[PDB]
């Protein structure tokens, strides 16, 4: 559901690379969770 | 897998002469010509320019880089060594001005790897650029090589300047202004009659 | 009543706050004007930030800017001057500059007139400038035109702050310059100074 | 020695600026003769 912001496209690594970023900052997920 | 991807953009004397993206497990090493890393070629300027007097100088800058510009990620750093004669100096700034009116934010060293930028303050902007803050934080790495920074003159003057994006950084920057972030500044003033 | 074969050519290459957004490039015998036909001119529309943007108050501030425009910011070759003329609300600032870079180190060169016509290039001193260059000035004239659209020029912000920066390239005098250095001119500086161990 | 000048211009990008480089140094001999001497 976050990802669907992700509004440029974007190759297999670039993704791969945010999604882990994400999911090792939970406080950042929840700081984009919030802003919905 | 924890490599990161970056799109690597040259210029000479501010021309667009280069632009890739590479996203190795041993990150990259800017190189003049064809040890761990990618070797990323900045091209002969022969290909893109005409000036004949900056052709040579930019020339003489990518024949003395070695073994490179070595640029990668490990942990919550990126890492950069500089490898070959050439002098490089890098700061943090925006995607299309490499100045940020603060000068260099540092010089790559070469006996060592020093960190150039930390994962862990980006992220603690983004979060506060979401919860408000007015400010986007910065990704745009550049590296001005072979010559001093350029503070008191246009950077277009400059024979090698290289930007490097870590792709997902600008991905996230994007993901909080789509949430709703805005850097724009309350003091602007349109000019409309 | 512009004569058909003397217009120029220009590329036309839009930023938005730093980002660039749009890129055109049309000869037409009238000039062109940047819009948001009864009007002379080739119209050149201005995209919707939305379509490259995702800062929601820029995205905001770009359309009002652009909604504003009205008939829009004339541009056109006629004898030995490029004029310009601004037919909508936008106040608009021009300079000649670089490619990349619209700052030039002395602010703006002036702003668009509405009521009438403003010169913005005398085709005159740029040949001068041109055969000195030749002869070795070490200095390339400038050609590239840049319009910052309603917003003051940038001098004591970095310009990619601004919302709408239009560069406009008359694309024989980028051609001319390069010719210059194919010849053998050179604008680097004698005091360069490498940084070399 | 017009198309001998025009044809240093690398990279051209359109027909209409040819010929407005073209128009140029045919109305101003200076240069053509600036751009020979060098």
């Amino acid at each position: 559901d976050l990802l669907r912001t992700l509004k440029s496209p974007s190759s297999p690594q670039q993704q791969q690379q945010v999604l882990n970023i994400l999911k090792s900052n939970p406080q950042l997920m929840a700081a984009f969770i919030k802003q919905r | 897998g924890e490599e990161w991807e970056f799109e690597v953009t040259a210029f000479y004397r501010g021309r667009q002469v280069f632009q890739q993206t590479i996203s190795c497990p041993e990150g990259l090493r800017l190189v003049g010509s064809e040890l761990p890393g990618w070797p990323v070629t900045l091209p002969d300027p022969g290909m893109s320019l005409t000036d004949r007097g900056v052709m040579s100088y930019v020339r003489h800058v990518l024949s003395c880089l070695g073994g490179g510009l070595a640029l990668w990620r490990a942990g919550q750093w990126l890492w950069a060594q500089r490898l070959g004669h050439c002098h490089t100096y890098w700061a943090v700034s925006e995607e299309l001005l490499p100045n940020s009116g603060h000068g260099p934010d540092g010089e790559v060293p070469k006996d060592k790897e020093g960190g150039v930028f930390d994962l862990g303050p980006f992220i603690v902007d983004l979060i506060t650029f979401t919860e408000g803050s007015g400010r986007s934080p910065r990704y745009a790495l550049w590296f001005c090589v072979g010559e001093s920074w350029p503070q008191d003159q246009p950077w277009t003057k400059r024979l090698v300047m290289v930007k490097v994006v870590p792709t997902c950084l600008r991905a996230l920057v994007e993901m909080a202004r789509v949430g709703g972030a805005s850097s724009l500044e309350n003091t602007v003033d349109l000019h409309i009659s």
